[PDB]
RNA sequence: GAGCCGGUAGCGGGCGUGGAUCCCUGGAUGUCCGAAUGGGGGAACCCGGCCGGCGGGAACGCCGGUCACCGCGCUUUUGCGCGGGGGGAACCUGGGGAACUGAAACAUCUCAGUACCCAGAGGAGAGGAAAGAGAAAUCGACUCCCUGAGUAGCGGCGAGCG
RNA sequence: GUGGUUCGUGGAGCCAUGGGGGAAUCUGGGCGGACCACCGCCUAAGGCUAAGUACUCCGGGUGACCGAUAGCGCACCAGU
RNA sequence: GCGAGCUAGCCCUGGCCAGGGUGAAGCUGGGGUGAGACCCAGUGGAGGCCCGAACCGGUGGGGGAUGCAAACCCCUCGGAU
RNA sequence: GCGAAUGCCGGCAUGAGUAACGAUAAAGAGGGUGAGAAUCCCUCUCGCCGUAAGCCCAAGGGUUCCUACGCAAUGGUCGUCAGCGUAGGGUUAGGCGGGACCUAAGGUGAAGCCGAAAGGCGUAGCCGAAGGGCAGCCGGUUAAUAUUCCGGCCCUUCCCGCAGGUGCGAUGGGGGGACGCUCUAGGCUAGGGGGACCGGAGCCAUGGACGAGCCCGGCCAGAAGCGCAGGGUGGGAGGUAGGCAAAUCCGCCUCCCAACAAGCUCUGCGUGGUGGGGAAGCCCGUACGGGUGACAACCCCCCGAAGCCAGGGAGCCAAGAAAAGCCUCUAAGCACAACCUGCGGGAACCCGUACCGCAAACCGACACAGGUGGGCGGGUGCAAGAGCACUCAGGCGCGCGGGAGAACCCUCGCCAAGGAACUCUGCAAGUUGGCCCCGUAACUUCGGGAGAAGGGGUGCUCCCUGGGGUGAUGAGCCCCGGGGAGCCGCAGUGAACAGGCUCUGGCGACUGUUUACCAAAAACACAGCUCUCUGCGAACUCGUAAGAGGAGGUAUAGGGAGCGACGCUUGCCCGGUGCCGGAAGGUCAAGGGGAGGGGUGCAAGCCCCGAACCGAAGCCCCGGUGAACGGCGGCCGUAACUAUAACGGUCCUAAGGUAGCGAAAUUCCUUGUCGGGUAAGUUCCGACCUGCACGAAAAGCGUAACGACCGGAGCGCUGUCUCGGCGAGGGACCCGGUGAAAUUGAACUGGCCGUGAAGAUGCGGCCUACCCGUGGCAGGACGAAAAGACCCCGUGGAGCUUUACUGCAGCCUGGUGUUGGCUCUUGGUCGCGGCGCGGCUGGGGGCCUAACCCUCGGAUGGGGGGACAGCGCUUGGCGGGCAGUUUGACUGGGGCG
């Protein structure tokens, strides 16, 4: 419903309980309200799995318990993640419903290796974080916009195209 | 038929009105232009 | 110096040589807008603290006065007391700044540092006692008029500029 | 690397500066047009300075200047 | 310098589509197999979906040509959550 | 010193007493006033609305509104009429709307951030609305106002007092106001309908009936008290590793009461009691009638919302805005005086109202059949319904009237007999048009193509029968069959609104969207595919540096793109070009860096030219590259009794067209040749295929459905046509009233055959030839419109293009700067193939790191990057993205030549 919310933990020792299935319409991410100890909440990432009955978190400590997330430092090798913590705390550093996250495919000193979900590879840094678990996007792909144009229903630009025009109009155009 | 005249108090006013002109460099300009220059009254005055 | 209540000549009424109309200059009022500046705003409207009479408050309580924008100095103390800004036909220097058109094209060039826009000074600014000019060991502020001179000279050495 | 100057890249200086190096306090330090010797001038890298020229909104004067389609377009409940 | 009270858009915020028709997901029940696939029947009510007013339009013909009008009148037509 | 510039300005004639009265929703009659009335007032027939030609709220316009006088001009005629003139007068609110409250976009904007200056952005706060919020309603009352004035009924906020009560006491917090769409239960006013059941004013004329007969109405609003009706939340303790920066609030975990319980916000009764209340109505206009007095009646059953309770419930996806009130509390003061309550007295503003308002008062310059947003829109009939025909309330007859009825244009109605042959074309029109039953083909992505195609039904009468709402169900109402019998007309959706169907082909799939005043299409758009730049502080787009956008997106993503479902399938060539990679080698800018020469120099010196070598991207050179640009051979021979071919011979090219298709909308020789369709068919449709010049990605062959697309054919039907011929309403014609307009030197302007500058009323010869007019018919006056748009000419202009010229924007790029330390290293060089050293100086690799930047993540500290780079200066380069010029003459037309 035209809004944002959470995206980056950094208060821990906190109790992570899988709020609920609030599959969400606004970023290809499907998240559920994450119930913290105090009671303070957050429509959190959609890293598939972690059943309703919440039951997680993270921590400077550990707990690969699927989903959840800590610094690079605190992370296995051969592991699949998201909550792409690029720079030191820059919260998320990639993978948006981009299921196929990154896989600490080898780390090095204040530098941890990452399979570039998108489609390449290089390294991050020290404390830098990132929570494993999948994504959530049920292949958020495909699906037919049949005899109409989902598009429009887009609210998402018919910013339509052209290319053939009659003129000689717009940038590199 | 829809000409182009349908005036709109709110509108026309707003849009044009002592102020504005003022607020502006330009506006201001001509304005004090008109002023002397011509005499008369002015927009909003309208 | 003896007539008047403006252009209105008209009705109805009136001031005046124990110096009226009007001519001057310095005044006190100067409602609302407008740099506006207390606050808001489609100008000429609608809103707020302090003082204020106290006011009809017939045995019941309000306008008036006021006041305060913000950038400037700095007696800094908690900052109290001075300047500004908005104009303005034309003219002034700085800041920025163009094609036409001429060259019988047009890229150099010209129109020009013009036209315009901007800022700002003034009643005038501009500028102004020389690391100046030139060469007779000669001259001396800056400015402006005539002259130097359409010369010395700049140049697709062309139009021109000069 | 541009300016202004008569100088449109030129044998091309002075003064003014966009970037980078970054001297001297009187035998110092620019200058007289590449530069150099000698001569001659001047003393910078802060400031103020009325008067002599310009301009007419204003007021006056004067006209081989006009007369209501001329003159400012507008001689009077016109920049309406 | 002047303009989106022209028009093309885009942001914000309300209003508006008389009637009718077609009958997919589903859920209920029944159906030979292990469960099922899957069938059928009921319910059900989607779709830039159909038939059509207002409303949006303005092909196809008719008039009009110093018109009613610097684009309009007439018959006709498409769209119609 | 002026005809004279389609000259400017002013007047004034033309056509011309012909053309027009702004919708073919028509009028006509009696009286009245007046100088004078088709055009005014009263009255009586008649016609048009009626979803309007209704009242209403807005926006816009602002006295246009009323009343008494008046018509000079505006009223396209009059005119005593006016939305025209002068004068006077009219619109009042604690509760309606705007503010004295709230914010999203957006706009402003102290601080903050960047510009040559003007300026740009912009936090918080403020501006900003029929979005949020907020305390009333019905009747009366003037010439006009009215939810404001009357009155009857219903309230709210502030203040002072006292009475009672309780930690009151910010707005900081928390809930909180807060919402999508499609759909639907339960209940109820609005609204409608039958009542012959109640009240009353009268009638019946006519043949008939005084009868459940005709005609009016039988309602509107309300303290709470009160039962149908729902409508919203649960209730205690404790822990509060403690949040929502600060504690009791709410958020989160644990144990008990965890219902149809109790809670708190709209409709019915009603009913306090008021009003209305029509038909009156004795005084009074018995008439511009009605102002104001009987009594009214005040009742029942029926239908029933597309938004009344309500923030419903159910489903769905594209998954639905922020600040007053309520409770928690710090500062803080009350805490015998702070807030809640009760009663009594006291206070309540600023500006808006008239009338118009699907409009002569609003935009179209005009009383112009143009547009303009919301509210039920009364009924009867039609399956339903703001569609339709008639009409209710209310509105109006178009502001020019008579008179003839000729041609002729308009709109409309009809036909025999034929029934498209008319013609480019069934363009038009006419067929057909509504609901029920029967019945439905090729093909299919099985949904559809079906309303397909093709019939048959419908009207009013009586009979017996079955159903769902009807509080049981018993004058009441509805959906409905049923089946039987029967009546009438040419006809029985009787009128009115209402598809022609089929057979085929081509393109594009499809609903679309678009060139406002020609073109709605095979044009774009697409859902869908493929290459593809991009790791964030993205990449591209605006921007002078900030900055926004992007995106609070993050590779199932964001931008660049050529095609444009789905199916089937996309082959061959990287020699040139763009690009991606390479960077060893050639080249080469600024620059370092020295041989050497030069000028002056008595001399130390003092200026230049300077070159060997080191030196950047670029370009040259190697490769990779096709849903990147682009291209994808020629002729001679041969079984072929005749013809490419199965094969063979070759010259050039980078290979040298593949699968599908084919005279297609790419095939001019052509109406190509064969076939079908026909009385013949240069359109079609099938097939061949020597494809003048298809071809897979600006796709290629096909493809159900789909199209106001285009083309081909058959049934149906009609004046489209064989000529039509009749008619109805409207101008045209005669009357009265009014009364333009472009063009025009001027003119009393005939035919001829000849002529002239070679298409003459005006010149020659001749022949007919009285003067004027009106209703017409087009030929000539080279008629009107417009100093040709097709043409060439001006070394005119303006837009797009690339290996045109140049230059800038941006981008890449060497050295230089605020760009600091530490170490690892190889190269040059001159000196003393060499090695040792030496100054020189060049390359480069590293965490750091103190600039710089960024970073943030809750503070100024940490973190990351870091000598980068941003960014300044010079270098060089790409560079049609843009800016400015240019691209000759001849020419027995411009060009090509």
């Amino acid at each position: 419903q035209y809004r944002i919310i959470d995206f980056k933990r950094d208060k821990d020792g906190i109790p992570g309980r899988v709020a609920t299935i609030e599959y969400d319409p606004n970023r290809s991410a499907n998240i559920a309200l994450i119930n913290y100890a105090d009671g303070e909440k957050r429509y959190i990432i959609a890293p598939k799995n972690l059943k309703v009955g919440m039951e997680i978190m993270s921590g400077p400590d550990a707990d690969i318990k699927i989903g959840n997330a800590l610094p690079l430092e605190n992370i296995p090798v051969g592991t699949l993640v998201h909550n792409i913590e690029l720079k030191p705390g820059r919260g998320g550093q990639l993978v948006r419903a981009a299921g196929t996250s990154a896989q600490v495919l080898g780390k090095e000193g204040k530098y941890v290796i990452v399979r570039l979900a998108s489609g390449e590879v290089r390294m991050i840094l020290g404390k830098c974080r990132a929570t494993v678990g999948e994504v959530g996007n049920g292949g958020r792909t495909d699906k037919p916009f049949v005899k109409a144009g989902n598009k429009h229903h887009k609210m998402k630009a018919p910013n339509v195209r052209g290319v053939a025009m009659n003129a000689v109009d717009h940038p590199f155009g | 038929m829809k000409r182009t005249y349908q005036p709109n108090n709110r509108k026309r006013a707003k849009t044009h009105g002592f102020r504005a002109r003022m607020k502006t460099k330009s506006g201001r300009n001509i304005l004090a232009r008109r002023r002397a220059k011509g005499r008369h009254q002015l927009t909003v005055s309208d």
